[PDB]
């Protein structure tokens, strides 16, 4: 019924929910496991695919930081589309032409300048 | 469809059924029956029912009824608010 | 030396949370004295509780120092 | 006696009758009950 | 990777009534669905346990003695979709295509669907495909644009092409 790629489409609770972060999930991930070691025997198997996001999450850390996460956050604001949203702070770089390529949902969504100024703050940051 | 009903402003008799003992001290012995966690000095009992009635003398046993009403709604009741 | 530090600092550091409030004041502080000082004297008796059970004279009693808010068991013989 | 169900009084079990915060009697692990410097929602929120 | 809320049932044992049973179903919760993968939802990375861990119900069967605790839980997902943009960690590298690896989901690169430029080289050191100096070897991850994705057994499994502009080599 419901299998094509948008265009943003396809199931409707999960169009509905947001997309969480890259850096931020990690964040929260290991916020998680900071409170279940509050009191561990010691081990607690990761089973496989801990390490598998263990890996791809230390390997895409976009803000190896608690604060970075907060800037990045910082610097955005506008919803606009959840997924939209952690797509851009997911892929970074970097003009305006390369954006709608990427996310042809953008369309006539938002303008340019200002989006080669949000370029130039995570590039700095 | 159900509704819930407001554990402050319950309708039903306050005292416990014919039929709800008979089931409660059914559902009971089943539970000690499959080894579970008794909840009064064990007597020296042998059985799993004869010992959840020393428990229902003393009200001291777990589970509680929900009793629908037509409407859909229902209550929920503690073996020791019954009667 | 170490207790002069650790302990004066936090103390008169929430004394001075105690100023940013409406007052108490002072009285939380008479308090904290003798709250700390027979905490130790908890921990004295514990010693000596130690002093009988880890040594002589005999086992079996005790007063060993539970990790609960402070509790002394002098459980004796069977 | 077929006309209604049943569930269970947890409360009870909960505050039922009496009646701590350490770690490190063998457990390589620690703890401290559960004050040692943390917090968690917040970031969440966030 | 998505926060989203899940529902459970955890169909719990007299045996384990005791005092502490909330401690219990949510043991019982985390390992029941931690790690699992579903078509709808995707995988389930781990759940947000603690203050979004809701316990209601429950309850008691009549012919079994074990009562049904219904939880409410936050959770974050790993659910993909065709259409999508993702970075990925190469694996391997065949004559087949490309073994990718995005997280916990395994994304494979037909070499139909890699440019003409990438020519497949099986002599150099590590067999690899490069052009073009760009080098795609076991240690470059790529960007793709998933083109289609497959649920057979809970597991997930789609295809993602090259084609398009801004894809490759990262």
């Amino acid at each position: 019924f419901e299998e094509d790629a948008a265009q943003l489409k396809l199931g409707p609770e999960f169009e509905n929910e947001d997309m969480l972060t890259v850096s931020e999930a990690k964040i929260l991930i290991e916020t998680v496991l900071a409170q279940r070691a509050r009191e561990t025997n010691g081990e607690i198997p990761m089973t496989d695919v801990m390490k598998k996001t263990v890996a791809y999450f230390n390997v895409f850390a976009r803000f190896k930081t608690a604060e970075a996460t907060y800037a990045c956050e910082r610097i955005l604001g506008n919803r606009f589309h959840k997924f939209e949203r952690a797509q851009l702070g997911t892929l970074c770089c970097e003009d305006a032409e390369e954006a709608r390529t990427l996310i042809p949902s953008l369309a006539n969504k938002i303008d340019d300048q200002n989006l080669q100024g949000i370029l130039d703050e995570l590039s700095t940051l | 469809s159900g509704k819930a009903v407001a554990k402050e402003d319950r309708t039903t008799t306050p005292y416990m059924t014919k039929y709800e003992r008979a089931r409660i001290l059914g559902t009971r012995a089943l539970q000690i029956s499959m080894n579970a966690p008794v909840l009064v000095d064990l007597e020296g009992e042998t059985d799993p029912l004869q010992i959840a009635m020393k428990e229902l003398a003393q009200k001291k046993i777990p589970l509680l009824v929900r009793r629908y009403l037509p409407d859909g709604s229902y209550e929920d009741w503690s073996v020791a608010e019954l009667i | 030396a170490k207790y002069r530090v650790f302990i004066e600092l936090h103390l008169n550091e929430e004394i001075a949370a105690a100023f940013v409030l409406q007052k108490p004041i002072l009285p939380l502080i008479y308090n904290i004295l003798h709250k700390f000082c027979l905490y130790q004297r908890l921990n004295l008796l514990s010693q000596q509780t130690f002093q009988l059970s880890r040594e002589s004279w005999l086992g079996h009693l005790r007063g060993v120092y539970d990790e609960k808010p402070p509790r002394l068991r002098l459980y004796y013989w069977p | 006696t077929g006309a209604f169900d049943i569930y269970l009084d947890q409360d009870m079990l909960m505050n039922y009758s009496l009646g701590a915060g350490s770690g490190m009697g063998t457990s390589q692990l620690p703890e401290g009950a559960g004050t040692p410097y943390e917090r968690s929602p917040m970031v969440d929120s966030g | 990777f998505f926060l989203k809320e899940l529902s459970l049932t955890i169909s719990l044992h007299p045996s384990y009534f005791g005092p502490r049973m909330q401690d219990y179903l949510k043991a019982k919760l985390l390992a029941d669905v931690e790690g699992t993968c579903s078509g709808q939802y995707g995988y389930i990375i781990c759940v947000l346990d603690s203050n979004t861990i809701d316990i209601d119900k429950g309850r008691v069967v009549p012919g079994q003695g074990f009562a049904e605790f219904e939880v409410k839980y936050r959770a974050v997902l790993w659910r993909p979709f065709r259409g999508e943009v993702v970075d990925a960690i190469v694996t391997t590298v065949n004559k087949m295509g490309f073994f990718a690896n995005i997280g916990p989901l395994n994304v494979f690169v037909s070499s139909h669907l890699v440019p003409p430029d990438m020519k497949f080289d099986p002599t150099a050191n590590p067999p690899n495909y490069s052009g073009e100096d760009q080098v795609i070897e076991k240690g470059s991850n790529v960007r793709l644009k998933i083109v289609g994705t497959r649920t057979d057994a809970t597991e997930i499994f789609a295809i993602a092409t090259m084609k398009e502009d801004y894809l490759g080599v990262l």
